[PDB]
């Protein structure tokens, strides 16, 4: 798409994406966290 | 000129902190089995300082486009000289950086440290450093003005004498970061350990007004770069010639139409307005 | 599965070599682990690779570039964009509030539930273009240099809040060589300590206690360098009227 | 094509060879690789480009 | 064997080893000094660079002593390659065409780079920026290409 | 044919033993602040330490060998050295070698006056570990246990036993 | 702010211990209304509605907090939401017509 | 009450400092609206 502030068109892009070689001896990077579960989906009308 | 070395690696060898504990913890690289009070009061003097005339020069970062300034050059403890990969220079006004990094390439954060020390935050565009632990004399304003004018370009120096604290507001955030890293633990005309942190938001409502006005000035500058100058004139409407162009172009023929702003300024290749 | 990175953060080469690492970093905004995309830059700078720093969820919720964390519509920092056009959105930054908010927005967006600011910046430019006994003039004793050559400091009178030291120092630097320049907007005062006595004398003879700096009239004379204390409100008021009455 | 310097450029293999020649005497002396120690010893690919 | 034998079990080296033993010991002591070098003032890959440099130099001494200026018998050359005075795989690459000056096998190992590339030190310096001083992370080579 | 994956492919080579030696000497005890970015992997390789113990102890030298060289697979941190070998033997030859050890050991135990058993543990608890380069690297090894074979009777295995 | 943080902490400690207690939710929201934190009281009422979606007493408390503090449009939005949620509860319909 | 008295005396006699009782493992309910649930938009405007 255009730019932040520029609306001039610019060149089409070919991206080469490779998965990174990670060190096999590494443990996982980040400590896990306790987050309260989020609110439910908006409750439906009570059809009594 | 080439970048000169500031000190020598014979005293930039890497070695432990002095022993303040029973046993050295090799994971955290810290002494253990000691106390907590020692750490709180211990804040030593800086081991060096840098000079624009004497030390600042050229390096492989002046060769390489789009690199960062040298933090150890800012601290005056860079023995690398011309072989450093980071710029040995004060930033100018044309040296801008993205919010995610600072002038030294260190990542900025969503928050502040609770003592307002460190790299800084991208959640506040802070250009104001807070210099405490100043020896209270009468020439303190002159000394602060001289040293921080040596360290960069200033929009506002506000030095309090009661607690000996200088709030310095540079006009470039990179200048503020360089000044904080170059003035932390250094000394003015007296031998003192300066506590140079990031200043908090000013509770003075004049300063609040001027900071907010600068926010809208920067944002409107971005808007006017984004929009064509003719949409700018038509929307601004400070002059009657662009005002009457606004009525005619919004009329599009019919009298008394006054086209919606969305239709009239909807930019695109072929939307409505020939200004697009 | 593809980053939202802007064209200035992307390399100049149209053919991009990216590395992708699942759970590569913490998001700077929500502190959750996200897939990092990183690319080697343009100039073989030492540094690192330029990488995505926030998650795609935070980039969509703040309309930001995922590397530079700047607004995708104008090129502003997100805080500046939302402060000036504040009617877009707030955001939470307390600890578990921010992970909770990000997890709820991401779950909502992914399971389906949940261009907008033209009016906002049109209004911003409308607002920003909505704009915001008599003391004697200086005399021959005021523009004549005193015989005391130890007095080096010039004294500037009547400083508005929006008068900055960089242009003040540039003006006095293209005149002479400055040792120091103290400006207090709180008391509308300034002291100038020059380096050359001859340069200070010739500059003050050029200006004669009168100076036009950026549309602000300033009265410059000679005075002993004095610490600017906590002056009276009447003192700074009369100081301001003296600066205004420098020009008749 | 984008990344190498001298993109495009009508330039033949012979003048490849002279460009490499001028660059190879801009580089310093590799050494002899039958003298183990002292002056004249082999440095090979670790030879500095003189600037 | 290249495992150390007692003394009575030790078999003598071939002929010419008395002639080249001084240069071989020069390389060996150079390698021990590289082991004893300090690492505080330099980075970590830079700490490993001199081993690769000296290994290249020792193998080049053996290689050009046999192939270019013929001064050792084939029996002695095979014995040196077997007993660890020279790197047979590096010498094999030096025999290959377009690899006559390779710094190290890790620099042509393409399975171990991010985009399956060789290192930048193998690129003819004619295609790089002027005053772009390359010193590769693997061995610190400033240019290996045979044209270079 | 040489670029059937986009690039020129080559076999993985062996490095110099001095490279691995320099890596372990530099990291030492992991005490200098330089090696934090290695600390997470080093400790992570603890998960794989049982393989290293098995590979080393199965490739241990036999009593008739003074020293043995083994191929090792090492991490570039200096965190994990894995003996990448299988101690493959010709079973008749291995039988004959250990039978000759049985006979040689019995002769030596009948002929020794006093057998001083070596101490366990061989080193002190607080004594720092020895160095290859400064304590073992070029040191002359003692004689291994070897039968005196016969130039005529044991002629068929004499050179290589 | 010190006192308000202390009270907010004790209120949310009781919500974590027993979220099923309407009085826990009710006293928290009434205290924020007394502090004139209408966004905070609204948020408490909505989290209470997440726990008790079909509770007539809770819907009435929220609607009445808006009406008492003269947020008529907020209150009419709540009244539409409530008679959508509970269309056979004649109390909510009677409150809306009244 | 005693700590409040001491803090008021310090604030009266000049020095202002942030006595922060914020523990390890506690949210800042003053800092932010916790688990904020905004009222659903309806057919009536509520901006005023
Ligand atoms: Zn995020
Ligand atoms: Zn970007
Ligand atoms: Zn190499
Ligand atoms: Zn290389
Ligand atoms: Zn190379």
């Amino acid at each position: 798409s255009a730019q932040m502030g520029n609306n001039t068109k610019k060149q089409e892009r070919i991206i080469k994406i490779v998965e990174r070689q990670r060190d096999p001896m590494e443990p996982p990077k980040f400590k896990h966290k306790k987050i309260p579960r989020g609110p439910p989906s908006p409750p439906p009308p009570v059809m009594h | 000129r080439p970048a000169r070395p500031q000190i020598d690696p014979a005293l930039v060898k890497s070695e432990r902190p002095p022993q303040t504990g029973t046993v050295f913890n090799i994971w955290y690289n810290k002494w253990s089995g000691g106390d907590r009070e020692d750490k709180y009061l211990s804040q030593t003097h800086a081991k060096g300082r840098c000079n624009i005339a004497r030390d600042s020069g050229y390096t492989r970062a002046d060769s390489r486009p789009g690199s960062y300034f040298c933090l150890y050059f800012a601290r005056g403890i860079c023995p690398k000289g011309q072989d450093c990969d980071y710029l040995h220079r004060l930033p100018t006004i044309h040296d801008i950086f993205n919010p995610n990094v600072d002038c030294f390439g260190r990542d900025k954060f969503a928050d502040y440290r609770d003592d307002m020390g460190g790299v800084g935050s991208f959640n506040r565009q802070n250009r104001t450093i807070y210099v405490g632990r100043i020896h209270v004399t009468d020439d303190i304003e002159e000394i602060v003005a001289r040293h921080f004018a040596e360290w960069g370009q200033i929009e506002r120096i506000r030095v309090l004498n009661n607690r000996g604290v200088a709030f310095i507001t540079y006009t470039n955030e990179a200048n503020a970061q360089f000044a904080k890293e170059a003035m932390a633990h250094q000394s003015l005309d007296h031998n003192e350990i300066l506590n140079v942190r990031w200043a908090t938001a000013d509770p003075n409502p004049l300063a609040q007004k001027r900071e907010q006005r600068r926010i809208e000035e920067q944002a409107a500058e971005a808007i006017r770069r984004a929009l064509p100058a003719e949409f700018v004139a038509e929307i601004e409407g400070k002059d009657p010639e662009a005002r009457k162009r606004r009525k005619l172009e919004s009329s599009y023929g019919l009298e008394g139409y006054e086209a919606p702003d969305a239709v009239h300024f909807a930019r695109g290749p072929n939307a409505v307005n020939p200004r697009g | 599965d593809f980053p939202s990175v802007c064209e200035n953060c992307l390399p100049e080469n149209p053919y991009v070599k990216m590395l992708k690492e699942d759970y590569g970093a913490e998001c700077k905004l929500c502190t959750r682990p996200f897939t990092v995309f990183s690319w080697a830059g343009d100039g073989r700078a030492h540094g690192r690779k330029k990488r995505t720093n926030i998650c795609l969820t935070c980039a969509r919720l703040k309309n930001a570039c995922q590397c530079c964390i700047m607004d995708l519509q104008f090129g502003l920092p997100i805080v500046i964009r939302d402060k000036a056009l504040e009617l877009i959105a707030p955001g939470p930054q307390s600890e578990i509030n921010r992970e909770y908010f990000a997890q709820n927005n991401e779950r909502a967006i992914e399971e389906g539930r949940a261009k907008t600011d033209e009016k906002a910046r049109e209004l911003l430019r409308r607002l920003a273009n909505s704009k915001p006994a008599a003391l004697p003039p200086p005399g021959p004793k005021d523009w004549l240099p005193p015989a005391d050559k130890s007095i080096m400091s010039l004294f500037i009178t009547g400083i508005e809040d929006d008068l900055p030291e960089w242009k003040i120092r540039d003006f006095f630097k293209q005149y002479g060589k400055i040792k120091s320049l103290v400006v207090s907007h709180m008391t509308h005062c300034a002291f100038v300590n020059y380096e050359t006595r001859e340069g200070a004398e010739k500059a003050a003879t050029e200006l004669k206690g009168r100076a036009v700096i950026a549309g602000c009239p300033l009265r410059i004379r000679w005075s002993i360098p004095r610490p600017i204390g906590t002056m009276n409100k009447e003192e700074r008021a009369e100081m301001l009227r003296d600066g205004r009455s420098a020009f008749p | 094509a984008v990344e190498a310097v001298g993109g495009g450029v009508m330039r033949s293999n012979r003048e490849m060879k002279e460009v490499n020649k001028r660059l190879r005497e801009m580089r310093e002396d590799k050494g002899s690789a039958t003298i183990a120690d002292g002056e004249g010893a082999y440095i090979g690919p670790w030879a500095r480009y003189k600037r | 064997m290249p495992a150390i034998r007692p003394a009575s079990k030790r078999k003598p080296p071939p002929d010419g080893f008395s002639d080249i033993e001084e240069d071989l010991l020069i390389f060996a002591n150079k390698m021990k000094d590289a082991q004893n070098t300090p690492t505080d003032n330099i980075p970590k890959h830079q700490a490993q660079w001199p081993i690769f440099q000296i290994a290249h130099q020792r193998s080049r001494y053996v290689y050009e002593l046999y192939y270019q200026k013929q001064a050792i018998s084939k029996q002695l050359y095979d014995w040196l390659l077997k007993n660890g005075y020279a790197d047979a795989m590096l010498i094999a690459k030096w025999k290959k065409q377009g690899y006559e000056k390779l710094c190290c096998l890790r620099c042509i190992q393409t399975k171990e780079t991010n985009f399956n590339s060789t290192c930048i030190c193998r690129v003819p310096r004619a295609q790089l920026k002027e005053d772009q001083d390359i010193q590769c992370v693997n061995c610190g080579c400033r240019g290996c290409a045979s044209t270079d | 044919e040489k670029r059937k994956g986009g690039f020129v492919e080559t076999q993985k080579a062996d490095m110099p033993p001095e490279h691995l030696r320099k890596i372990v000497k530099d990291i030492g005890d992991v005490s200098q602040k330089k090696y934090t970015s290695d600390k997470r992997s080093y400790l992570g390789a603890l998960k794989f330490m049982p393989h290293a113990v098995l590979k080393l102890l199965e490739n241990m030298p036999m009593p008739w060998e003074a020293a043995r060289e083994v191929k090792v697979l090492y991490h570039v941190n200096g965190c994990l050295t894995l003996v990448n070998e299988i101690p493959r033997v010709i079973e008749p030859v291995f039988f004959a070698q250990w039978g000759s050890m049985w006979r040689t050991m019995r002769k030596e135990k009948s002929d020794r006056r006093l057998f001083k058993r070596m101490r366990f543990p061989p080193f002190d608890d607080e004594e720092p570990p020895l160095s290859w380069s400064e304590n073992i690297e070029d040191v002359e090894p003692l004689e291994p246990i070897q039968m005196e074979l016969d130039e005529d009777e044991d002629a068929a295995v004499y050179e290589w036993f | 702010k010190e006192y308000q943080g202390r009270k907010r902490r004790e209120f949310e400690d009781y919500i974590r211990r027993n979220r099923l207690r309407l009085q826990n939710w009710f006293q928290y929201a009434q205290w924020e209304l007394e502090q004139k934190e209408f966004a905070r009281a609204r948020s408490i009422f909505e989290r209470a509605l997440d726990v008790h979606p079909n509770n007539t007493q809770l819907w009435i408390r929220y609607i009445e907090a808006e009406l008492k503090n003269r947020n008529i449009n907020h209150a009419r939005n709540l009244l539409d939401r409530a008679v959508t949620r509970l269309p056979r509860v004649s109390k909510l319909w009677y409150k809306y017509v009244y | 009450l005693a700590a409040l008295q001491k803090r008021r005396e310090l604030k009266t006699a000049g020095i202002n400092i942030k006595i922060t009782t914020r523990k390890k493992g506690q949210m800042d309910y003053n800092a932010d609206i916790p688990f904020e649930k905004k009222p659903a938009p309806g057919f009536y405007d509520t901006t005023e």
